[PDB]
């Protein structure tokens, strides 16, 4: 049959597995990685924020972006063939085409590689563990990229895909979510943050734990593939850890297995807090220390000193990161320090 | 064709076409003048 | 020469130079030979680049403020005379490193491969615990001497820049160095907290040649007596005697030295003379106090009962321990030592009167060059903090310093850290892994 | 006077350019080099030469 | 610089960075060797 | 030995465009406003 | 494996007959593409002269979904 | 102005020249 | 005699808890940080932290929760002043100008330095190898950095990281406005080394857990297919190479277990230790990337880039930050 034919080829072994995922993969992911190069170079964002976003333009690395459509076009899939580029390729690029382009080309591309990381755990003969730890990374993206502007008025308050587009997608969190003071986020710094202890703390250990299988002061050569036996003293690794930090690991299955749930976990956290986040429902106050403050002009917290800040940043980024609303703010009006 | 030749030849010409980035950070566009 | 007989990889590849002794020296020798190269490189480069009239810390140079600091090619005020004593240094540096570099490859590629026998007198053994003092005395012997060419420069030969000359800052020659050792060893026993820091707080070059002739003394002494002598029972129970024992001790060494010159150049104004490498931080923060005060008692303004904001004075408060000091911010700032600033400095801190009545235009010049100089600059050098726009293009030469020396010592610190612990290891037997048929833990009772 | 600095000044540039690929290469050199520690012992006895040669010319010039 | 050495000032502009090629010639000579 | 490959096309669908890229932002560099 | 190994072709002759022609003739036909202004018209990316009017303060910003490219195309015509 | 480019030139293969001399003479590498 | 027998029980590698001579100075500086620590951040009154007579309350009975609650840094007029209890005319003067964190930073810091050594001594009392304490000296930096580097730099412990998750954040806010931290390669190299270390983490986690050798059955956990203390490992690290080694290609995939181990350990410890130098670096105002109106039309007006609206931003904490300290233009200190 033509599809046993074709299964042949698509899971040959090549220098690249291509596998069926591979048809949903590679297109994808081709178009949305040579989408952001392609817009970070030529591409400009003048008439959607205003902005130079191009090498073209003169941006650097840091500054140069894929920026989102304009919040006027609101949650348009912006096809080229669509009602609003019309099938004009230039001006599909100056509406902010390229953004939907990347952010959905990329959503499946996402789709085929955890396909892809399903396809050869079958064929190899292991446990599809690394693709469900792939589940992650993309609870992250679409809560982010595709669920939270869904939420708000447009795809402009989404992430612009750029090094100091992203920077200030951090700051407005900040200023207008007080994403900071919300337990979802806090739970995805103990996840990475913990993840990255975990990272260096095992292979350090490993590392300062190794059998001597060689007489090379380069312990690299004294490792096979093929080998049986432990490259390094898990019991010795136990005794060190339990009289220095009082606890220790004992089993190498539960310690993988936990180096997979920690980071894993707490990206899936974090996208709980963005989720809510696209409907304005954030931590963003205690109510407790609001009456309190309002009622006591000497209580002051480092919870209080905060608010003054996102009010200051509110305040100063959005007439110029909010064009569409045509914000004018007079000097008198703004939100100041003394002498600053 | 030696492979140390070659790495390095493409070495120097990776170093170039950065080089001529940052030069071109402080002229024409970007340059803030 | 390869990973199979050394048992080093071609990435850990210098650590196959420890028991060879000629190609090691070699390799000091050539690597010393790119340090006095960059020194005159560097000094022809800041030269070729520089502009008179132009302050020094405007033109980010690091190098010419150091020959400045011994009173080459500079006159009263930091005033650059004559640029031909910049040129020498830079030359002489330059040509000698070709020296160094000729030895450094001779002595690597083609000089003996150990110099135990071609000499007894040069060749050694790391563990030769006799030799290894001896070596250690020459060289304090040689750094002795170093420290008292800066006492013969600043006693004998021009003198010194003194920020803290009368009438301005001026080259002076030191004809009175401190001797006293309560004074001297007094530094050595200061706190480095606020209002103390150690040896960093000295303020008068009298201190500094006095201090450089004790430590002259003091390593030429002590390079005679390890010569002379071989190490203590106490002393060889306690280290360990290797070759990479030696360099990680020389790394914490430079990783302190680091640590301490990042502080120097940060907080000290003496040897390192605001004329040249531009203001400290605190003496910024201290101008621009004294720059609107200057400004505001012009308008009529009586600074020293004008209230601020939060009931402190606006321009003039105390300190902890009751000193009058400059308003606002700056209060942290309030130990900060400068010429320009002590003419108003009285009994209890800052004279009121002085204020109202003394203050000079070339004071008010000077607040106002170090308010609008200070050490606050972007890594692609743009000018003041990080809100300000494209204009100025200066980083301070004292942030240049302090974040490069702190990056340094810090990684040498991981480097004694990394050479120390592998020392330790390699001494007792087991720095290439656990034997598995001797694993210790094994043979000990368990925790629970 | 400045006719013989500069070219004292030039050549010492060119005969350091010469030092630098020449000296490693004739010690890393297995056989050929009886034929060069003469060249080695040439240059540099004629780079220190031209060394003092610019720094005493250099009076006279600036 | 002194007017009589304003002929190297182009060379004068290359000698610093000179150190740095010496930590990357010895990558030169490794990949020559073929990394032993 | 195949000359032509999957891997062939994989390579210069990323080399060809790159090399591309490179040429027009180094041209870029020399864009005075 | 199967395909040739890397180290083999990038070592061999034949590979840079083609390629010191190919390589270099993509990084002119890159220049070209810039130099020649064909970039700014391909992308509709705004030239150092074609931000603001001579005398315009104002952003042309996209105010409207449908209408969106006849905005563009009057801010087009009257800069 | 673009003596600047010279010097770079022949002082940055000053070096590799050493290691390609080294190598067709087939030196102690 | 007793001495050799006091040296033989601290460098016993026989007791519970190792103590070892870095634990004869790290046990009590840690016990007298997190006690002070723990009393502190309960019943500590309001601390003048800017030193402008404005105190900040920071304790759980002063009006705090877990989030709120912080133990205010000491007061801008103390500066870099050493400030112990002695010092003080009394200890309500001493909580008043931000005492208790001066006492913590300084008994934790060195507690936490004789840690690090602590890893070495009982690596070496073990014959381990001894670069674990390495490892550790990576967060140690980090933690040098907020507490001592920073305020040295700027001049005032009240500019080091408060002991509170809100004064965390406000560390971290104010840090961006007058340092554009995030435009720093420094933070955005710790940045890649926290992210890549959790990626690398869950990484090596699930290929290794996708390799277990069946030795279980289905009504019953896999980790107990791997007892404590076995010679032979308890994955197939052939079959994890070439899983990764098809999801990328071969040579993209590691076939050296210790290469493998140390690539985990370099990765997060080099990033970490770039973003300590990034706020040890900023410390001295070394600050990261200004491209403010760098983007520059035929006439002469300023293009906006993305680094403009996150300027915008920065000017935003600036102006607000610490409303009534500031008295002159310029934010020096
Ligand atoms: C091995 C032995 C270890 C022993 C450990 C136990 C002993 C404690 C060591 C110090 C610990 C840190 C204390 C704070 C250091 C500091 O605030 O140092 C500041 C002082 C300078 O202090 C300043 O000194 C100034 C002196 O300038 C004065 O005088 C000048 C004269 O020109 C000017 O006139 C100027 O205007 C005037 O103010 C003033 O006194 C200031 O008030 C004062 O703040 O520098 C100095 O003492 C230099 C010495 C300290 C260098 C910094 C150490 C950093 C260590 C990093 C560790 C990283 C760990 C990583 C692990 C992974
Ligand atoms: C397999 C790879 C793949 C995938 C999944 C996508 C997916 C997508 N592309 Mg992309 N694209 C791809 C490859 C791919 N593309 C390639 C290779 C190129 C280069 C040529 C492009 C070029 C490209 C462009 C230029 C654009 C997109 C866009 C899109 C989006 C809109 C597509 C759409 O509406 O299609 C609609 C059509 C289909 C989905 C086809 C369905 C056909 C059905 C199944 C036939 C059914 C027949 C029926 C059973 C017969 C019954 C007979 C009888 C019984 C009655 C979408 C996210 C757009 C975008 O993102 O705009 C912002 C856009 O403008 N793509
Ligand atoms: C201690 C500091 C710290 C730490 C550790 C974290 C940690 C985290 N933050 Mg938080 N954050 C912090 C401070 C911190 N934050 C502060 C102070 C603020 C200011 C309020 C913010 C503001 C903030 C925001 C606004 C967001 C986060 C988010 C996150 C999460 C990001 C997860 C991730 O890797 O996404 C990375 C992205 C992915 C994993 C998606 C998939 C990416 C694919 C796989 C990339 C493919 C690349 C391709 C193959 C090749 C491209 C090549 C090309 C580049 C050349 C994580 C839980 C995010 C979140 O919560 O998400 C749910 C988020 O949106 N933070
Ligand atoms: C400061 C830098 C420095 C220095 C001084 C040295 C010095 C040395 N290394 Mg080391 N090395 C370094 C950095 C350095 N290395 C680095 C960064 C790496 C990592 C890539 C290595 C990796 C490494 C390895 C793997 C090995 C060495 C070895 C050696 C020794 C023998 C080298 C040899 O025979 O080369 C032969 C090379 C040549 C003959 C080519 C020419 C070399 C010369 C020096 C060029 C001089 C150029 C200069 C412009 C000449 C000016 C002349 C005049 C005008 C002044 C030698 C003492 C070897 C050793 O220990 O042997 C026992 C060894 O196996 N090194
Ligand atoms: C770190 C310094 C150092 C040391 C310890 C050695 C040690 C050695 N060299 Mg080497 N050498 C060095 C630097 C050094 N060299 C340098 C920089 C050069 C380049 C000029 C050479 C060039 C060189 C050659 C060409 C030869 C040696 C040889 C030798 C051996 C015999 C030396 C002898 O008999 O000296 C006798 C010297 C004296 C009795 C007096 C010397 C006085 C000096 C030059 C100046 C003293 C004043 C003061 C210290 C200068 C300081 C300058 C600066 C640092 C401030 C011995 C293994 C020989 C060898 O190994 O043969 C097989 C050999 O042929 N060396
Ligand atoms: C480069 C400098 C240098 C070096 C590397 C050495 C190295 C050595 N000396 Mg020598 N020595 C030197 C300079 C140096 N010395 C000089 C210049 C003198 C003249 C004053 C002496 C006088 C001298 C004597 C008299 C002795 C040595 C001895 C030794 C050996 C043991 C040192 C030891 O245990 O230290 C470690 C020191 C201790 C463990 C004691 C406690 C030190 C405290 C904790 C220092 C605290 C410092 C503080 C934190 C910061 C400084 C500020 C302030 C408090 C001072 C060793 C071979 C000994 C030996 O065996 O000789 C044969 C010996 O008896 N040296
Ligand atoms: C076969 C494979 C061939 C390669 C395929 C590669 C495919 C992936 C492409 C990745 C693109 C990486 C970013 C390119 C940046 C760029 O081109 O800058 C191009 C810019 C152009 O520079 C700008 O030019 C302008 C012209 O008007 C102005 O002059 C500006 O002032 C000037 O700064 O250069 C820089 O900004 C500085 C150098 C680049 C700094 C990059 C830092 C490292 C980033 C690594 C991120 C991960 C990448 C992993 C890759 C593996
Ligand atoms: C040496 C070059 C600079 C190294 C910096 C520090 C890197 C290693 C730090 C490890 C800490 C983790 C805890 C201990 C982890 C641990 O214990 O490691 C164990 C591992 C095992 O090596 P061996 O014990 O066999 O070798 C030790 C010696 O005997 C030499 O063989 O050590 C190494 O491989 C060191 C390799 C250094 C040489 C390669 C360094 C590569 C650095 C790359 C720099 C990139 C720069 C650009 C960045 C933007
Ligand atoms: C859009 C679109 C599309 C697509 C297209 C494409 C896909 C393109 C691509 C393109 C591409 C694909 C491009 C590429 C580029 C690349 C580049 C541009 C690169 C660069 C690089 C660099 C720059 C490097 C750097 C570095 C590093 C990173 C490392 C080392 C160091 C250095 C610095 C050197 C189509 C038509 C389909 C359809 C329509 C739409
Ligand atoms: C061992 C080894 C090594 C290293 C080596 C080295 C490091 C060397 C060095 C070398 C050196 C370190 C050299 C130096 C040289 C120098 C010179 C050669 C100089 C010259 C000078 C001049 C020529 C001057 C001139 C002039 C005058 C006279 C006046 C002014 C102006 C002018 C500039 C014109 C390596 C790693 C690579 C590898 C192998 C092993
Ligand atoms: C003083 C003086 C002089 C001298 C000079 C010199 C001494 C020079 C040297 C120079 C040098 C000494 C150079 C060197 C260079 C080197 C290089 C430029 C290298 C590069 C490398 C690379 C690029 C690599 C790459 C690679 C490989 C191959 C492996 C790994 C991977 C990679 C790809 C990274 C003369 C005579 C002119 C006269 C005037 C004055
Ligand atoms: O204390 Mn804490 O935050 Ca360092 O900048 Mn100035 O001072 Mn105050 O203002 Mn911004
Ligand atoms: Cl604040
Ligand atoms: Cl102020
Ligand atoms: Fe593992």
């Amino acid at each position: 049959g033509w599809f046993d034919i074709l299964d042949d080829w698509l899971k040959r072994d090549r220098f690249v597995f291509v596998g069926w995922s591979g048809i949903l993969l590679f297109p994808c992911a081709y178009l949305a990685l040579g989408g952001w190069l392609t817009g970070t170079t030529f591409v400009t964002s003048w008439y959607t924020h205003g902005l130079a976003s191009s090498y073209l333009e003169g941006c650097n690395f840091l500054t140069v972006a894929v920026s989102t459509p304009a919040n006027s076009m609101g949650h348009s899939l912006l096809l080229l063939w669509g009602p609003e580029a019309q099938g004009d390729f230039t001006r599909w690029c100056q509406l902010g085409g390229l953004w939907t382009f990347i952010a959905l080309h990329g959503a499946f591309g996402l789709i085929g590689f955890m396909l892809r990381q399903f396809e050869i755990a079958r064929l190899v003969g292991v446990r599809p563990y690394n693709a469900i730890a792939f589940s992650a990374p993309i609870a992250v993206f679409v809560s982010v990229f595709l669920i939270y502007p869904l939420g708000q008025s447009s795809w402009f308050f989404a992430p612009s895909f750029g090094v100091a587009a992203i920077f200030r997608f951090l700051l407005f969190f900040q200023g207008f979510h007080n994403w900071t003071l919300n337990p979802f986020h806090m739970m995805g710094v103990a996840g990475v943050l913990g993840g990255a202890l975990l990272c260096a703390i095992h292979g350090a250990t490993v590392e300062n734990t190794l059998f001597q299988d060689g007489e090379g002061a380069s312990t690299f050569r004294a490792f096979n593939p093929t080998q049986a036996e432990e490259t390094y003293s898990m019991v010795t690794a136990n005794r060190f850890w339990s009289q220095i930090f009082g606890i220790a690991f004992s089993n190498k299955r539960w310690l993988h297995f936990f180096m997979l749930f920690v980071p894993v976990t707490g990206l899936w956290m974090s996208a709980i807090g963005v989720v809510g986040l696209a409907l304005n429902l954030r931590s963003y106050d205690f109510i407790s220390q609001e009456i309190r403050a309002a009622e006591d002009p000497e209580f002051e917290t480092f919870y209080t000193k905060n608010l003054l800040l996102n009010e200051g940043i509110r305040a100063w980024m959005a007439p110029q990161d909010q064009p569409h609303e045509n914000f004018v703010f007079p000097e008198e009006v703004l939100p100041r320090g003394n002498a600053l | 064709i030696p492979l140390w030749i070659v790495a390095t030849v493409a070495g120097m010409g990776v170093i170039v076409i950065v080089g001529l980035f940052f030069y071109g950070a402080y002229a024409g566009l970007g340059s803030s003048l | 020469r390869d990973q199979e007989s050394s048992g080093f990889a071609w990435w850990a590849g210098n650590a196959r130079l420890i028991n060879l002794s000629g190609k090691l020296l070699g390799a000091h020798v050539a690597h010393a030979g790119l340090i006095v190269f960059w020194a005159g490189a560097m000094t022809l480069f800041e030269l070729a680049h520089f502009i008179p009239e132009k302050p020094m810390y405007e033109q980010g140079l690091i190098l010419i403020p150091h020959i400045a600091t011994l009173g080459w090619g500079v006159g009263p005020g930091g005033e650059v005379v004559d640029t031909f004593p910049f040129f020498v240094v830079g030359v002489v540096h330059l040509i000698s490193s070709a020296v160094l570099g000729f030895g450094g490859v001779y002595h690597a590629i083609r000089g003996p491969e150990t110099l135990e026998e071609y000499s007894s007198f040069f060749g050694y053994d790391w563990k030769d615990k006799n030799k290894m003092t001896t070596i250690l005395g020459f060289h304090l012997i040689v750094l002795g001497i170093g420290a008292l060419l800066l006492v013969a420069k600043a006693m004998f030969f021009g003198g010194l820049y003194d920020t803290w000359a009368p009438g301005g800052g001026d080259v002076r020659v030191i004809t009175n160095p401190t001797l006293d050792p309560r004074v001297i060893f007094g530094y050595l026993l200061k706190s480095p907290f606020g209002g103390e820091g150690w040896i960093v707080s000295v303020n008068n070059l009298e201190d500094v040649v006095g201090g450089h002739i004790w430590i002259g003394l003091i390593c030429i002494a002590g390079g005679i007596w390890h010569i002379l002598t071989t190490p203590f029972g106490w002393a060889r129970r306690a280290f360990i005697w290797s070759g990479e024992a030696y360099l990680s001790y020389s790394l914490g060494a430079l990783s302190m030295m680091g640590f301490i010159a990042t502080c120097f150049v940060w907080f000290n104004n003496t040897v390192y003379p605001s004329e040249f490498y531009g203001p400290t931080g605190p003496e910024a923060s201290q101008a621009q106090a004294m720059t609107f005060l200057i400004r505001d008692q012009k308008l009529g303004a009586n600074v020293g009962s004008a209230q601020g904001p939060t009931g402190l004075g606006k321009y003039l408060m105390r300190s902890p321990t009751g000193e009058i000091i400059f308003g606002g911010e700056t209060m942290r700032f309030w130990d900060f030592r400068g010429p320009w600033l002590e003419p108003l400095r009285g009994p209890n801190g800052l004279d009121l009167n002085k204020i109202k009545n003394d203050i000079q235009p070339w004071q008010e010049r000077r607040a106002a060059e170090y308010m609008t100089h200070a050490p606050l600059g972007s890594l692609n050098s743009v000018g003041g903090v990080a809100t300000e726009i494209n204009s100025v293009n200066f980083v301070s030469p004292r942030s240049w310093l302090a974040t490069s020396h702190f990056v340094l010592a810090f990684f040498f610190l991981v480097g004694h850290l990394w050479h120390a612990g592998r020392a330790r290891a390699a001494a007792a037997g087991f720095e290439k892994g656990i034997d598995r048929e001797s694993e210790p833990v094994l043979s000990m009772p368990s925790l629970d | 006077m400045t006719i013989l600095f500069q070219l004292a000044l030039a050549a010492l540039v060119i005969l350091s350019f010469v030092m630098v690929i020449g000296v490693p290469v004739a010690y890393a050199s297995p056989q050929d080099w009886d034929r060069s520690k003469q060249l080695i012992f040439l240059g540099s006895g004629l780079w220190i030469a031209l060394v003092l040669v610019v720094g005493v010319l250099n009076f006279f010039v600036v | 610089l002194p007017e009589a050495y304003a002929i190297f000032d182009p060379l004068v502009d290359v000698l610093p960075v000179i150190p740095v090629l010496f930590l990357a010639l010895a990558f030169v000579w490794q990949a020559a060797v073929g990394f032993r | 030995y195949p000359i032509f490959t999957v891997r062939w096309v994989a390579v210069h669908t990323l080399a060809v465009p790159t090399i591309f890229f490179l040429g027009a932002i180094a041209a870029m560099q020399f864009i005075q406003r | 494996t199967g395909e040739r190994p890397f180290s083999d072709i990038i070592t061999s002759v034949r590979y840079w007959v083609i390629h010191s022609i190919t390589i270099p003739a993509l990084f002119i036909a890159g220049w070209l593409f810039v130099s020649t202004g064909l970039a700014y018209d391909v992308f509709g990316t705004p030239r150092p002269d074609s931000y603001y009017a001579q005398e315009q303060r104002s952003i042309p910003l996209v105010t409207d979904r449908f209408e969106a490219k006849q905005q563009v195309e009057t801010f087009l015509e009257q800069l | 102005v673009i003596a600047q480019l010279t010097m770079i030139a022949m002082i940055g293969i000053a070096g590799p020249m050493i290691i390609f001399l080294l190598a067709v003479r087939r030196g102690n590498l | 005699n007793l001495w050799e027998r006091f040296c033989n029980w601290v460098t016993s590698t026989d007791n519970r808890l190792y103590v070892g001579w870095f634990g004869v100075i790290m046990i009590p500086t840690l016990l007298a940080a997190t006690i002070c620590f723990v009393i502190a951040f309960i019943a500590a009154p309001p601390v003048d932290i800017d030193g402008i007579r404005e105190p900040v309350s920071g304790s759980l009975l002063y009006g705090n929760n877990i989030i709120t609650g912080a133990v205010v840094p000491s007061s801008n007029a103390i500066g870099l002043h050493f400030y112990p209890i002695w010092e003080a005319a009394s200890l309500d003067e001493w909580l008043y100008n931000g005492g208790p964190y001066q006492l913590i930073i300084f008994h934790f810091l060195l507690g936490a330095s004789c840690y690090m050594g602590r890893q070495w001594e009982l690596s070496y009392r073990l014959g381990m190898r001894p670069w674990i304490c390495v490892a550790y000296s990576a967060p140690l930096a980090s933690a040098f950095a907020v507490f001592l580097i920073y305020p040295i730099g700027q001049g005032s412990f009240s500019d080091g990281m408060p002991l509170g998750i809100s004064g965390t954040f406000n560390f971290m806010i104010v840090f961006q406005a007058e340092h554009n931290i995030l435009m720093h390669p420094f933070h955005q190299l710790g940045v890649a080394g926290v992210f890549g270390g959790a990626l690398f983490c869950a990484m090596h986690g699930s290929l290794v857990t996708s390799s277990l050798i069946r030795e279980t059955t289905e009504t019953e956990s896999a980790n107990y297919g791997y007892k404590f203390g076995q010679e032979e490992e308890t994955y197939n690290i052939v079959a994890a190479h070439g899983y990764f080694g098809r999801l990328i290609f071969q040579y993209a995939s590691f076939n050296n277990s210790r290469s493998l181990h140390f690539f985990l350990a370099a990765w997060p410890v080099v990033g970490v230790w770039f973003t300590a130098l990034g706020i040890s670096t900023m410390a001295f105002n070394l600050n990261g990337f200004n491209f403010n109106h760098s983007v520059i039309d035929a006439k002469g007006n300023v293009i906006n880039t993305w680094a403009d609206i996150i300027n915008r931003a920065n000017l935003g904490m600036e102006v607000m930050h610490e409303r009534n300290a500031h008295n002159f233009p310029l934010d020096l200190a």
